């Protein structure tokens, strides 16, 4: 029944994975060996016949590493072997290694996996792909499943969980590179992406969390939050829910422009207790300051086409509504002519979950907004900047060229994204 | 008199509902030629 | 001409389908197991209608419950009344419509389709004499705008001859589910113009105004909405499911409500209005309840009927009242408002007057009217399909389907000249 599969590809992708199915454990009363003294939750977990609950997930990366820790870790029992890939040899932060090179080692071992899975599904929706942009795997292997994915699966579902590179965390000079071509290839593929620009949430974490030197694990909570709170909707029956389809249809208008941003509240530091209990006024006021973003970005400067909002926990319609109304009088919001509705809203019951000895507080009520906005396309062209600075000079342009990549296929990827910028301009236009 | 005003009258129902299916016939044919479409460029990505 | 054979399709239509059989079920004093327990010969006169008898004092609707997701019908069967129903008449799929006009009509509702048909054939060879098909359903949808659509197509091709009646609920943005709706509806809309013989066009607009603006209700929900859907279903069947002299039967109605074949769409009207809690109330004489019948405030369709000019009008009132006050009413307002009725249709205004009253109320009105007025509601799903239609936006939904562009023109300029029509009746003038 209507079951979803998540791909974890790459250092970023797997690590996410980990916060996120910790999350869900946590949501659900699922201990770290599958075990659990709604039902809904049976779309990310199936089960065995010894009553344990297994995530419907494929955890893959190019270097062991990364992956040993979760088969020595807390969670090794939550997850079967096969479902945990590695290979020997990394992508070296080549997105030509990744999809070519070392990919092709592995990409059939890979598609069996989830083939296996797909069999243990009577309603398969489709699939959840995190991954990173910078990183040799995150790109180079994402996008090589993810063509091979659209021809074993037909007309399935691809949504990705897309990691934007921060330069206080970026670990490869040639990451604007990586996340050009990856971006390209995928995106004939994919039918919505939510990126997550890693500086929003390194910024994030600085000022609401008071970690002056944030690290992985504690962006990866936050992540897991927000990617908790898009994914309720699936793994519980609330009141108002939102299938893999719906979503796509409330927020995706043409086929390219299939990327909203994310923005969400409270997050407050697991000290103070003073600093709650937030209304749900307070909490939706929160959803439209570009400080609680997941992706760094204006929107006063560009137009909104979408406005989904999620609420979890003790959320009554008659507050949302009232909360709704007084943003509504701040004229500043505005919408493309060809869009009248712009509010779809959605409750779920449960509140939102922390993990033990986390640096979140445990709050009564949240809210993640997921808004189709122009101002997503300010991340494109940063990108595309840098990527154009380092091209004009073909700097690291022969590592690619190495592992059996042309330069034909940089233009081709860089006028993929002018023509995606241009999408995004002709958008906003009125008729 | 009456036989030539209810044959006249068969024939004029018939009619009405001939026009009727035969124009409501080709209502399922359309939903039948881009249903066959509906698959078949999706067939056709796959060959790309 | 006896029996009328119920369709129940999507989420709105079953919810709003649920909620006329418990209703009509209380009128006609029939418990939740099928069982009467009423105490008036008029309750049972016509309960064949509406309701088969099956083996011994038990009746079961004649309704038929699809949907191609089946969370809605557990609802249903969990529910007050939701013992009522045949076991055997859930028809129900597993993959939805994603509120896409396509799926239900083109492929996932096309694969359901076979499945409700062998339902229906099965209730209608039990027939003595079948009136025909009464389906309940939302335009704004996928189920019940595209499947309902598709089912009322596949039946006509089946039954030619037999009445086709809809309570069709229009969209609003006010209380709006998906940004796609002016698609969903105009493409329904182009399907019923064609292939009904009436329809109730049930305004959503209309409802959470009259619910936000009269009742007073700060956020309504789709039950408060769905009080009002109820309160009209049960008035305008009135005429059907008790014994009575004026539109009797489907056809009757037909014949005095549908002057041209396309100006099938009603313009239902309540008095007075209640919420759901409200089991006050004290109020509403003769005269009172025939003034709501122009007062727009009043009418389940967002338009003005003073916007526009009635072709007919059928009136029915409910509850202890005298007949001579009716017909003296009834006559008053068409003197005073001459104007608003078209001339060229002698004695268009028909009135029946029922001794039973809904529940809750010792006196109430329910107005059909067949006016020109109308337009504006068409005319409103027009505007927002163009402001999307012209950039084609949210096209993809569709043409990953298989549909084609041209559909989505056919289906306005059709649209468009329903509009036209209205209007060129609406100028006509007796000067013959
Ligand atoms: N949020 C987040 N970002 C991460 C994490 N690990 C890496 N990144 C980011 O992802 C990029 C680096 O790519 P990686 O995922 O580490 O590399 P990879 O996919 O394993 O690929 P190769 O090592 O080249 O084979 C940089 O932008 C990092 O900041 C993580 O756990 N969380
Ligand atoms: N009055 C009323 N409208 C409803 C109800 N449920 C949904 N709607 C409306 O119906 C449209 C959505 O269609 P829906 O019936 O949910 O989809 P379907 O299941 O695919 O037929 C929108 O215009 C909603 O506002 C209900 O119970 N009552
Ligand atoms: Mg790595």
């Amino acid at each position: 029944m209507r079951e979803c599969i998540s791909i974890h590809v790459g250092q970023a992708g797997v690590q996410i994975g980990n916060a996120c199915w910790e999350l869900y454990c946590l949501e659900h009363g699922i201990q770290p060996d599958g075990q659990m003294p709604d039902d809904s939750f049976n779309t990310f977990f199936s089960e065995t016949g010894a009553g344990k609950h297994v995530p419907r997930a494929v955890f893959v990366d190019l270097e062991p590493t990364v992956i040993d820790e979760v088969r020595t870790g807390t969670y090794r029992q939550l997850f079967h072997p096969e479902q945990l890939i590695t290979g020997k040899e990394d992508a070296a932060n080549n997105y030509a290694r990744g999809h070519y090179t070392i990919g092709k080692e592995i990409i059939d071992l890979v598609l069996d996996r989830i083939r296996k899975l797909a069999d243990q599904c009577t309603g398969l929706q489709g699939f959840l792909v995190f991954h990173s942009f910078g990183g040799g795997t995150g790109s180079g292997f994402t996008s090589l499943l993810m063509e091979r994915l659209s021809v074993d699966y037909g007309k399935k579902s691809k949504l990705e969980f897309s990691i934007y590179p921060a330069p206080q965390v970026s670990t490869a000079v040639v990451e604007p590179y990586n996340s050009i071509l990856t971006t390209h290839t995928t995106l004939e593929h994919s039918d919505c992406a939510f990126m997550v620009d890693n500086e929003a949430i390194y910024d994030i974490c600085r000022r609401n969390l008071d970690i002056e030197r944030p690290t992985y694990t504690n962006l990866n909570r936050l992540i897991s939050q927000i990617v908790s709170s898009i994914t309720a909707s699936l793994r519980f029956d609330g009141a108002l829910n939102v299938d893999l389809t719906e979503f796509q249809t409330n927020l995706v208008p043409y086929p390219r422009i299939h990327f909203p941003l994310a923005t969400y509240a409270p997050v407050i530091s697991a000290e103070k207790a003073y600093h709650e209990q937030l209304s749900v006024a307070e909490i939706t006021n929160a959803c439209f300051e570009p400080a609680n973003q997941m992706v760094k970005c204006d929107p006063r400067h560009g137009k909104y086409m979408a406005c989904c909002l999620l609420y979890r926990g003790d959320v009554v319609p008659k507050d949302v509504n009232a909360a709704i109304a007084t943003i509504k009088t701040k004229r500043s919001i505005q919408f493309v002519d060809w869009c009248p509705t712009g509010f779809k809203v959605g409750i779920n019951y449960q509140p939102p979950t922390v993990v033990p000895g986390g640096d979140l507080a445990k709050v009564q009520r949240a809210v993640c907004m997921l808004s189709n906005t122009t101002a997503i396309a300010e991340a494109w062209a940063r990108l595309d900047h840098k990527f154009d600075l380092m091209y004009a000079k073909r700097a690291f342009v022969h590592w690619y060229v190495g592992e059996g990549m042309e330069e034909g296929e940089f233009s081709e990827a860089r006028e993929d994204m002018a023509a995606l910028e241009k999408d995004y301009e002709e958008v906003g236009v009125d008729s | 008199k009456l036989a030539q005003k209810m044959e006249s009258n068969k024939e004029n129902r018939e009619a009405h509902f001939a026009a009727m299916l035969e124009r409501l016939q080709e209502k399922d044919k359309h939903a039948e030629e881009v249903r066959q479409r509906a698959i078949e460029e999706n067939n056709n990505w796959i060959k790309m | 001409m006896r029996e009328i054979v119920h369709i129940q399709a999507g989420q709105c239509g079953n919810q709003i389908g649920a909620k006329f059989w418990e209703v009509i079920s209380d009128e006609h004093g029939i418990d939740p197991t099928g069982s009467y327990h009423g105490d008036s010969d008029l309750q049972l006169e016509r309960i064949n209608v509406y309701y088969n008898e099956a083996t011994g004092n038990k009746y079961v609707p004649r309704a038929i419950l699809v949907d191609l997701e089946p969370g809605t019908m557990d609802s249903v069967r969990s529910g007050p009344f939701g013992q009522i129903f045949r076991p055997d008449n859930f028809v129900f799929g597993q993959s939805g419509a994603g509120n896409n006009w396509a799926k239900g009509h083109y492929t996932e509702g096309a694969e359901l389709v076979d499945s409700v048909l062998d339902v229906v054939r099965k209730e209608s060879e039990s027939c003595d004499c079948l009136q025909g098909f009464q389906l309940t359903h939302s335009l704004g949808g996928g189920t019940g705008s595209g499947m309902g659509t598709l089912l009322i197509s596949k039946i006509r091709e089946e039954y030619p001859d037999r009445i086709m009646n809809t309570f069709s609920v229009m969209p609003s943005p006010k209380v709006s589910d998906t940004v796609v709706e002016p698609y969903n509806a105009t493409l329904s809309v182009h399907q019923l113009v064609e292939n009904t013989d009436e329809t109730y066009s049930i305004d959503n607009e209309a409802l959470y105004d009259i619910c936000f603006r009269t009742l007073k209700l700060t956020t309504p929900t789709y039950g408060d909405l769905n009080h009002l859907v109820s309160a009209t279903m049960s008035g305008v069947t009135t005429c059907l499911r008790f014994p009575g002299q004026l539109n009797a039967d489907l056809r009757k109605l037909a014949v005095n409500m549908v002057p041209f074949p396309r100006l099938h769409f009603f313009m239902p009207g309540f008095a007075p209005l209640t919420s759901r809690g409200s089991q006050q109330y004290r109020a509403l004489t003769v005269p009172e309840l025939t003034q709501q019948m122009f007062d727009s405030k009043n009418m389940m369709a967002a338009c003005d009927p003073r916007h526009g000019r009635y072709l007919t009008v059928a009136a029915i009132f409910r509850g202890r009242m005298s007949m001579k006050e009716v017909d003296e009413q009834m006559l008053n307002v068409q003197n005073k408002n001459s104007s608003y009725f078209v001339e060229w249709i002698p004695n268009n205004v028909k009135t029946a007057v029922c001794d039973i009253p809904p529940r809750g109320l010792k006196m109430s009105a329910t107005f059909i009217g067949n006016s020109t007025a109308i337009q504006e509601l068409f005319k409103r799903i027009s505007e927002q399909f163009t402001a999307m239609f012209r950039r084609k936006a949210f096209l993809h939904w569709y043409t990953g389907e298989g549909m084609d562009e041209m559909e989505f023109t056919e289906a306005e300029s059709n649209m468009n000249d329903l509009v036209s029509e209205y209007q060129q009746y609406q100028d006509a003038t007796a000067d013959e």
